[PDB]
């Protein structure tokens, strides 16, 4: 992972989201303690799109059909890259963090999201 | 993973809890008095809105401006928030139910003002943006009138030109000891209710002032709304 | 004959007192009201109420402006400012209240300050520090 | 001194359980800031220099003192100077109780209206 | 060198203190305010890539842009694509200067007032 | 530092000194946001004193030949402890707070003061 081998948006894209969940995972203690409301706006953004990004990595798969009962998924780089990008660009904000569970692709939540 | 580690957080928890603890007790010896003022001039503001129905009862002919609604248009907003933190969710759902009401005129686009007297409040208008008329800070557990007098005064001089249609007031109210809810009213227009009183046993004979009448109300009715806005402000403190 | 009288400020109650006869000064000069006259309301100026009774003792109560409503039922006056203190220009001791209660307001603005923020952020960056 | 022991070690409770308040402003119903005045000034009467070993009759006459509340209206920060000088006055003026209560002990009646009178004359006549 | 870090220093010291009260901006008085700003900027221009070594004269412009408060118009972010672009353009237009700075490592009025204008002609007349 | 081989003075102005840095250093104008302007004289003029004393721990020294001509100043005993004595008391509060750095002693930093 660096800008020579992968190219520029592949490490700007993985860097900012450790980031992310890096500020999240600090932020959790305060949290923990007092409560939700203290904390400013942006640090709330930060919670939800962690949130959001920590589900969106989930996938279902072709060997595991028989515990769950859900049919494999296959996603391209492509797609991983511009559904990520599209997140942290924050016009995915709207959309609610429970369409963004075991499904695969930016298209397959849209539609899980219509479908809730 | 040290043990010292954990031995000194465990030390520093400890304090902080009994420190909070210790808060939590001063906080709920303080609530009551606030409620025992609201006391103190609940029967004025009773006393003063039968009062303010006999002001109303004066001059029948005459026709003051504070009881028609003009366009709806300027829309004010008088909000009273905690000047510091640590107010639980009171701030926040406060400020959330003001923009999302700012919302509703913003739907028709109605113009929007907003005054402030809250710390917070300041801080939360100047991050959002927009030009404030009327801003104070650090009032008091228990503020003078005249702490206050000038932001309703300027607002009450402005709306006297006619620019400003009516203002919208914003503050919380509290039920019990645990229970309060970010309410917003409107105050400028009056319309008397169960004000029956000396009216089914009314003098025959017509109340005569040596003083003009005319003019007496306009004092009152000013004095009406000073003690109404007090009586809200000292509420939210209450409750804060 | 006595007469009751209830009047009080919007932030707290100011007097109330069996006073046999009152002469207001805020209005029409220096009108006598007594046990019988008629009810009247009137318009006061920024001077102190006249008011006697048998124990003789002047209840003698500086106000500025405000109205007053008066009749042998009841004697109300709004308080917009005023102080029970017996003659004008004696807000020392008000002015001393005023200083003890902003120096209270310090005080408790100092410790809202101290216990809300050093310990908590202390404790919590303490915790910010995993456990393990 | 069995007899006397318990109110010190109830006062010393107390103030232990009052402890956060004296960081923050005191200010609060009179209850509170009376025992929190009882408080300070029974953990200050138990401050002690080295090799003074006091006797059993000063203890008790100190004990007493606090006990009862003599050692209220003298401000906190003069006490323990002022608690000396009280045993020194006790100890010349009132020398012949002090070889009966050192030597038996009793708490007839009787040693109780002694120690409060020479206490009164203590506090009516000298200064500290 | 000797001459420039001291600013560095004692402005990253300080904000190491008033770090605890981050998550409380608004709690505070106009000059922590100022003072968290510089110690983000100040840590914000430590980062740097990999096999991309800067010589003495980038560290010392770099280091007086910052201390003489060049850099308290820009936001938080963009703060590397300035401090590249400016050292870029200094290599290109003041070499001259730039090997003396690299070759003696002197420190001299002159070289006060030369690094002062060119910071001063690259910071408008140019893109970052 | 027992109170007997010392001397009760040297006791107890070590004591209060001791008490008035404690006292400084847990009213920080950090640990009160709202820094300055707080207990007037009550503990301003204790941040005052914490100030005065700080720089008057300052010491020249000979072997550091810059700035300084050789001084090896081995300042009297008495001549410190009078000088905190007059600290404590109260009689430089209006001594400049920068007089009092690289002072050499209560004398010499009587001349610093009265200089400018």
């Amino acid at each position: 992972l660096d800008p020579l081998v992968v190219g520029q948006e592949h490490y700007e894209i993985a860097r900012a989201v450790q980031n992310v969940l890096q500020r999240y995972k600090e932020l959790k203690d305060i949290i923990a303690i007092l409560g939700m409301d203290e904390l400013a706006e942006e640090d709330k953004l930060v919670v939800y799109r962690a949130r959001k990004i920590q589900r969106f990595f989930s996938q279902p798969f072709h060997v595991a059909e028989v515990f769950t009962g859900a049919p494999g998924k296959l996603v391209p780089l492509k797609e991983t890259i511009r559904g990520f990008k599209g997140l942290l660009a924050g016009e995915y904000d709207h959309i609610p963090e429970q369409a963004f569970y075991m499904v695969g692709g930016i298209d397959e939540v849209i539609a899980k999201a219509e479908k809730l | 993973a040290n043990l010292k580690e954990i031995r000194a957080k465990v030390a520093s928890i400890k304090s902080t809890q009994k420190i909070t603890r210790a808060m939590q007790m001063v906080a709920a010896s303080k609530m009551r008095r606030a409620q025992e003022r609201m006391a103190q001039g609940r029967p004025y503001a009773d006393n003063m809105r039968r009062v303010i129905a006999h002001l109303v009862q004066a001059n029948p002919e005459y026709k003051h401006r504070y009881m028609v609604d003009r366009p709806v248009k300027r829309v004010g907003y008088i909000i009273v928030s905690s000047d510091r933190g640590l107010a639980g969710g009171l701030n926040i759902n406060l400020f959330k139910k003001v923009v999302q009401h700012v919302k509703a005129q913003q739907e028709q686009s109605i113009e929007v003002q907003f005054a402030l007297i809250g710390q917070k409040a300041v801080s939360f208008f100047k991050n959002y943006g927009g030009k404030v008329l009327g801003a104070t800070t650090q009032i008091g557990d228990a503020p003078s009138l005249e702490q206050l007098t000038g932001s309703v005064q300027v607002m009450l001089d402005a709306f006297d030109k006619g620019e400003l249609d009516r203002i919208y007031l914003v503050s919380n109210g509290f039920v019990n000891a645990m229970t309060q809810k970010p309410k917003v009213e409107q105050l400028v227009p009056l319309a008397p209710a169960e004000e029956g009183d000396d009216l089914n046993r009314t003098y025959g004979w017509d109340y005569i002032y040596e003083p003009e009448a005319e003019e007496l109300l306009n004092g009152l009715l000013v004095r009406y709304i000073e003690s109404m806005v007090y009586q809200g402000v000292i509420e939210n403190v209450a409750c804060e | 004959a006595t007469m009751q009288c209830d009047v009080v400020s919007v932030k707290e109650s100011i007097y109330s007192g069996a006073v046999t006869m009152l002469i207001a000064k805020g209005a029409g000069g220096e009108l006598g009201i007594l046990p019988g006259h008629a009810p009247l309301v009137t318009l006061l100026q920024p001077g102190p109420i006249r008011v006697l009774l048998e124990n003789g003792t002047e209840e003698i109560v500086y106000v500025s402006g405000g109205v007053l409503e008066v009749q042998p039922h009841v004697v109300t006056v709004l308080a917009d400012t005023a102080i029970r203190a017996d003659n004008l220009d004696e807000a020392a001791i008000l002015e001393a209240r005023k200083n003890a209660e902003q120096l209270l307001a310090n005080q408790k603005s100092d410790l809202d300050s101290a216990a809300a923020l050093a310990a908590l952020a202390e404790t919590a960056a303490q915790l910010e520090t995993i456990r393990k | 001194i069995k007899k006397l022991s318990g109110g010190i070690r109830t006062a010393l409770a107390q103030y232990r359980e009052l402890a956060a308040f004296a960081q923050f402003a005191s200010d609060l119903d009179e209850a509170t800031r009376k025992q929190l005045e009882h408080g300070q000034r029974v953990t200050e009467l138990m401050k002690q220099k080295q090799y003074a070993p006091y006797s059993i009759a000063d203890q008790a006459v100190s004990v007493y003192a606090s006990n009862e509340g003599y050692m209220a209206d003298v401000e906190v920060k003069k006490i323990v100077d002022f608690d000396a000088a009280l045993i020194a006055y006790f100890r010349s003026e009132y020398a012949p109780l002090m070889k009966q209560i050192d030597e038996t002990g009793d708490y007839n009646k009787d040693i109780e209206a002694a120690i409060k009178a020479g206490i009164e004359s203590f506090k009516a006549t000298q200064t500290y």
